[PDB]
């Protein structure tokens, strides 16, 4: 869900990476500076937060 | 792609800054020409003065 939301919000110039740990995934989204608000807004709409 | 964004945040600053510093390197140099010219404008009047005074003195003296 998170990937979809970010992808529509942030086009294809965002980087979504994840690495496991035994159970879920801690994920990191890497975005350009000044694209911070938009990036955040996308997480907030899914219900995921920082 | 994502590396093409990165080259555009830089490529923008490095023309803003280098356009600004080629107009200070213009500006100092414009004032430097306008000063040397004026320090010789005052030199031009001075010499004249000294010659107009000088000749009048020699006329009176004689």
């Amino acid at each position: 869900l998170v990937e979809e939301a970010l992808r529509k919000a942030l086009e294809d110039r965002y980087l979504l990476a994840h690495e496991a740990y035994a159970g879920g995934v801690p994920a990191l989204v890497v975005v350009h500076r000044k694209e911070v608000d938009q990036a955040k807004a996308a997480l907030s709409r899914a219900g995921v937060a920082e | 792609k994502l590396e093409a964004i990165l080259s555009q945040e830089v490529e923008a600053e490095i023309q803003a800054l280098l356009q600004e510093a080629e107009a200070k390197a213009e500006a100092v140099k414009r004032e430097a020409e306008e000063k040397a010219k004026a320090l010789l404008q005052a030199r031009e009047r001075a010499l004249e003065a000294q010659y107009r005074a000088a000749l009048r003195r020699a006329e009176s003296a004689g």
